[PDB]
This record gives structure tokens, C-alpha cells and sequence, in this order.
């Protein structure tokens, strides 16, 4: 058995040498080649390192690595890492019994990324949904840097707890986060109130919408 | 049978041309620790020309 | 098991060239330790390093004996020899051949050794060995006597090595006439007269002399 | 192709002459191709038959 | 050169710690690996210490030591001395010019051994030797611990006039000594005397055989 073990995450400032490690459990790292594959959220993995020292065309020369024979482990380093290099990496090897084993993956997090502000947006129910005898508020959140952002809902004059559903924030294509909030209610309750407000909690700021169903 | 070899970072470069390449001297001496040949065979060295 | 055995001429003439041969078994010279040395030991003194030789030609001799020691090796017979020209009377010592571990970081670890032989370089009073039997309760005792032998490395045995319980040997001594003497006895019960007769065996290595007597 | 290596299948390294059509050769003698005899053992310039 | 130096002999009671030091008269002793070897009486030398702090298999844990370049002395300690440890020891190192040098040797003697009385054994010349116009008496001495044992010969009225040879005592493999004596004479003298005896002298005791050739 050749079980490659990877750390959970690693962080380092850009424009430097960011090194990712990957250790093997047993066997022999010199018997089979070690490969590294880059995978981003919502996309298929892509080959980066093969034959433990080679790199295919189109990949920037920043991607490199070496094999440590003293500890039978693999390593991946980025000479001059930048914001676009923020993605997952998986070390892969092979067993002597012709068995391919993939690593656990390590989440690379760029520490040098600046702060950001959440783009709170609330959409009221449309005419089609009201004709369908239902209603659901959509409180979209985007462009927020921290992952500890929570959601909140407010009625016309007091807090309210309806059938609220909150999406888990995940990475975007531009290395930022995105989320969404839902609040379903009957049209009679929607018409029986003068306004509804979605509250988003951010680290050092907060934004409310206060959208009114009438006028 | 030279008196001093150069270092590995400045290894010496020598070219052989216009001479009979009698490879029997290394067989007559044979003090080597290891001997390997690639592409050509050690038996047919004297039978080929380059 | 890795075993080494010394061999060669046991009698050398003064001011002549000494020669010895060491036999290696259980390993290959070219791969095992890559080096095989000679060590001599005077009677009652310590060991004295002579020199080792590598199968590729690397040699290192003793500075005190550089002009006399000559060492060669055979890369096929797994045997190496030792030469010593211009010998003196004081060079009489018990020579040995051993191996040196070099596959490590540095040269060290004289692990295995041979059996040794007392090479004599004196040519005076050179004679052949002679044997004489000795005259022999619930137990009995008897022995055999060996005298008139100048070469020291002699070997003795009892009943061809079968049932050697009670066999004891005594050190030799050099007589004033120039010949050594050896005595060995064995203790056996009185009821052992039925089988396993009390045969004493001798073997003179420098001359291949073998005599069997009771 | 066992995981620890399948050494049951062997091929002849070299021989003094090429094989004839349908000529089976099961000789296990140590093949020698140097300037010195090998005496049936794998010396510094000796090759195994298989 | 790399001439080492050892004390010629050392003695200590059993069940105690023994301190043995071998000094290098020339060259730094720590420049190369120092080894220790043991040679029991009538046996080949055996490796005891290698790499200056390591011990091979089969050797008891009573052997250990270290090297100090500041005092050019090879330290060696023998914890729990016993009878079987009575043997010679040799320190060996290597010169900078690849010249191996062995020490002068050290005889470790177990002083706490009990006293032992010498055994006497004598054999008269047989007829097979008398037929060759010669005769030789063989006397045997053993089982004696002290080296002050001497020899003596008499012929029924006084010591023997013929030449007598005495063997040099040496240690056996069982922590005891061994010796012998020889007396050469003509068969006419062997027949013309009444009796011969091999006298062994010990501290406060003496044992003789007094073998009679006639009757």
C-alpha cells in the first residue's frame, strides 16, 4: 500500500516560494512516478506535474517540485506564487500491484489577499410566483472576503423566523466568496406586512435592504 | 595513464580523430571497477567504425 | 560461514624472501570488504599490521617495512599472498590474515581473522618430526610424545577427532640442541577398552608428515 | 507480472553465434566474451547465459 | 606515525569496574575510528568495540568506552569483571596516511581467583623408545594458579646430572596454567638407577611421583 497523506491547508504570502508537502505511508516512492493535479471548485482536475520533475506545455514555469528520497515523500513548490495559483493540489502515486492512489488534497490559501465588502442584494417575489400561490425572498450575498459571514432577516418592525434557508459560502471564479439566503412565505403574509429587511453580518460592517412589497 | 585529471566542474574535453582506435589497451589493462556499454556492444567495438 | 586459513612455506631461509598464502572462503574479494590485510604477532607480543591490498591495485604498506613487504592479490582464486624479502632472525612471528570493512564511511572493523601460523625463518638444526608412545582404578591415562621437530606449527589429534573427551595438550619447549618437544595425554575410563581405541594422530604441516601409533 | 516481480521468464543475453531457424538452446554455461577466460563464474567481464 | 600506547598488564577483583586507557603517542586519536579487540589465550582476536562507541552482536554489555581527543586517550570500562573476561586487549586506529597501527596490548588478570594446587603427572619411557637407544621422561604440571611454581628432579639419591628442560607456563582457556618437564638420558643410565622422580615445588607444598623402572 502507498497511501499519500496531505495536510489540510497551507498559507503563504504571494511573490514568494510557497511549498506544499505530501508524505507517503509505506512502500517505495522510487518504484512509481508521482504526479500533481490542480483542481478548482466546480471544475475538473488538471495535470501539472508528471514524472516527478516534468511539466507540460501551457503551464507556467512557477510550478515545480522535487522528491525527497530520505523521507520517501513528495513536494510541490511555486516560485513566485500569485493570486491565480490559489487552488487545490493532489499528489498521486501508484502501488506495486498496479493500484493508483490519490492524495487527500491540500487547500492553498493566499494570505496576501486584501479585505472585501459583501454585495448584499435582495430580490422580491415576482408575479409568476404569486400566481403560483407562493412567495420566496432571495437575499443574495457576494464579493465578501471572510467566510464567517452570517445572515439575518427582519420583518416590518420586529425580527421574524420564517422558513429561512441559508447557502454555505464557497469560492468564486475570482477567488472570492458567494452566498444566498431564502425566505419562503405565503402571499397573504407577504401582503399583510409593509416591509421586509434582510440583514447580513460582516466583520466590521453590516448591510440591510428593507424592501417594501407595496409601491 | 595521465598524471592528473581535471575537476568535475571543469572536466577535460578531448577529441579522437585520424588514428587507429585500438580498444585492446583497456582490455589488456582492465583495472576498472565497473564497465558498461550503451548502444554498441563491448565485443564488437573493434569491428565497428565511427 | 566466512572463514580464512593461512598457508604457505613454514620454513624460510635467513636473508631470503618470505612467502605466504591466505585462503578465503564464504565470500568474494571483489565485493565483500574490498580489502584484505596481513597481521603478524611475535611470541608473547601484540599484533603488528603489515598491509592490505585492493582488487583494483590500491596498496598500503607499513612504513617500517615498506622496502621489504610486497603484496599481491588474485581476483579469480579469491586468494591473496604476502612477500617479505631480506628477512631477519627476529622476524619469526605468528602471521595472520584478516579483512577490513571499507563499505562504510571509513576504513575500520577488523572483524574476521584467520587461524595463524608460526613462520620460522631459522635454517639451523632442520630435522623431521619423530613420535614415541608413552606407558599408560576406575579411570586410566595415557599419552604420546613428539620430539626432534624444528618447525613449530605442528598439529596433533586423537582417534581422528572422534570421541576426544578428556584430551589435553601442553605447551612446547625448545631444547638446547635446537629441537622442540610436544606432549599430549587423554583421560579415559577403564571400561572404555572395548571400542574407540586410544589412537594418537600427528600431522606435520611444513612437511606433510603423518604418523599413526597407539 | 507479480507485484514483487515475476522472474520466472528469462531471455538469453548473448551467444557466440546467432540462432538458426527453430534452434532451441537450453545451455546454462556462463557465456564469456572477453579477452580472458571466465572459468564458469561471473567475473568482472563475464555475462550470465540468461 | 600513529604509535599507540597501552599498559602491559592490569589486575582487578571480580564484580568490580575496571578502567583501561590506551593513549596515542603521536597524532590525534579522534581523527579515525578507534577499535578494540579481545584475544583469549590460544584463540584468534575478536572485535569488541567499533566506531568508538558501538559494539557488535555477541559481545556482552560489559564492554564500553569513548574517545577524548584533548587527552589522546582511548577510554575503556569493564563493568562487572568476571573470570571469562581474562584476556588480552588491543586498541587499534588509523593514521592520516592510511596506516593502521595496533596498540602494545594489555593483559587483564583476574586477581580475585581462589588458590589452586599444582597437579603432577609423570610417564616413564616406553620400550619403543628404548629400542632406539634413547630415553626421555615426560613430566606434566597443571592446575596451578600462581606462577611461582618451579621444577625439580632426583634419581633415588640426589638430583639427576643429565640435562633437564622446563616449559614456560602459560594461561589456558579455562583460566589455569600449563607446564611440563623433560629429562633425556641413555637407556643404560635408565637401567643402572633404582628410581626417578619429578618433584614439583609449590608455596608450602610439594608433590612427587617416584616412578621405579625396576620391579
Amino acid at each position: 500500500e502507498f497511501m499519500l497523506t496531505q495536510p489540510h491547508s497551507v498559507s503563504e504570502s504571494p511573490e514568494m516560494t510557497v511549498t506544499i508537502s505530501c508524505t507517503g505511508s509505506s512502500g517505495s516512492i522510487a518504484d512509481n512516478y508521482v504526479q500533481w493535479y490542480q483542481q478548482r471548485p466546480g471544475s475538473a482536475p488538471t495535470t501539472v506535474i508528471y514524472e516527478n520533475y516534468q511539466r507540460p506545455s501551457g503551464v507556467p514555469n512557477r510550478f515545480s517540485g522535487s522528491i525527497d528520497s530520505s523521507s520517501n515523500s513528495a513536494s510541490l513548490t511555486i516560485s513566485g506564487l500569485k493570486t491565480e495559483d490559489e487552488a487545490d493540489y493532489y499528489c498521486q502515486s501508484y502501488d506495486n500491484s498496479n493500484v493508483a492512489v490519490f492524495g487527500g488534497g491540500t487547500q492553498l490559501t493566499v494570505l496576501g489577499q486584501p479585505k472585501a465588502a459583501p454585495s448584499v442584494t435582495l430580490f422580491p417575489p415576482s408575479s409568476e410566483e404569486l400566481q403560483a400561490n407562493k412567495a420566496t425572498l432571495v437575499c443574495l450575498i457576494s464579493d465578501f472576503y471572510p467566510g464567517a459571514v452570517t445572515v439575518a432577516w427582519k420583518a416590518d418592525s420586529s425580527p421574524v423566523k420564517a422558513g429561512v434557508e441559508t447557502t454555505t459560502p464557497s469560492k468564486q471564479s475570482n477567488n472570492k466568496y458567494a452566498a444566498s439566503s431564502y425566505l419562503s412565505l405565503t402571499p397573504e403574509q407577504w401582503k399583510s406586512h409593509r416591509s421586509y429587511s434582510c440583514q447580513v453580518t460582516h466583520e466590521g460592517s453590516t448591510v440591510e435592504k428593507t424592501v417594501a412589497p407595496t409601491e | 595513464n595521465a598524471t592528473t585529471f581535471a575537476s568535475v566542474y571543469a572536466w577535460n574535453r578531448k577529441r579522437i580523430s585520424n588514428c587507429v582506435a585500438d580498444y585492446s589497451v583497456i582490455y589488456n589493462f582492465a583495472p576498472f571497477f565497473a564497465f558498461k556499454c550503451y548502444g554498441v556492444s563491448p565485443t564488437k567495438l573493434n569491428d565497428l567504425c565511427f | 560461514q566466512v572463514q580464512l586459513q593461512e598457508s604457505g612455506p613454514g620454513l624460510v631461509s635467513p636473508s631470503q624472501t618470505l612467502s605466504l598464502t591466505c585462503t578465503v572462503s564464504g565470500g568474494s574479494i571483489r565485493n565483500e570488504v574490498y580489502y584484505w590485510s596481513w597481521i603478524r604477532q611475535p611470541p608473547g607480543k601484540g599484533l603488528e599490521w603489515i598491509g592490505y591490498i585492493h582488487y583494483s591495485g590500491n596498496t598500503y604498506y607499513n612504513p617500517s617495512l615498506k622496502s621489504r613487504v610486497a603484496i599481491s592479490v588474485d581476483t579469480s582464486k579469491n586468494q591473496f599472498s604476502l612477500k617479505l624479502n631480506s628477512v631477519t632472525a627476529a622476524d619469526t612471528a605468528v602471521y595472520y590474515c584478516a579483512r577490513v570493512s571499507v563499505g562504510g564511511r571509513l576504513v575500520s572493523t577488523f572483524d574476521y581473522w584467520g587461524q595463524g601460523t608460526l613462520v620460522t625463518v631459522a635454517s639451523a638444526s632442520t630435522k623431521g618430526p619423530s613420535v614415541f608412545p608413552l606407558a599408560p582404578g576406575g579411570t586410566a591415562a595415557l599419552g604420546c610424545l613428539v620430539k626432534d621437530y624444528f618447525p613449530e606449527p605442528v598439529t596433533v589429534s586423537w582417534n581422528s577427532g572422534a570421541l576426544t573427551s578428556g584430551v589435553h595438550t601442553f605447551p612446547a619447549v625448545l631444547q638446547s640442541s635446537g629441537l622442540y618437544s610436544l606432549s599430549s595425554v587423554v583421560t579415559v575410563p577403564s571400561s572404555s577398552l572395548g571400542t574407540q581405541t586410544y589412537i594418537c594422530n600427528v600431522n606435520h604441516k611444513p612437511s606433510n608428515t603423518k604418523v599413526d601409533k597407539r | 507480472s507479480k507485484p514483487s516481480g515475476n522472474y520466472n521468464y528469462l531471455y538469453r543475453l548473448l551467444r557466440k553465434s546467432k540462432l538458426k531457424p527453430f534452434e532451441r538452446d537450453i545451455s546454462t554455461e556462463i557465456y564469456q566474451a572477453g579477452n580472458k577466460p571466465c572459468n564458469g563464474v561471473a567475473g568482472p567481464n563475464c555475462y550470465s547465459p540468461l
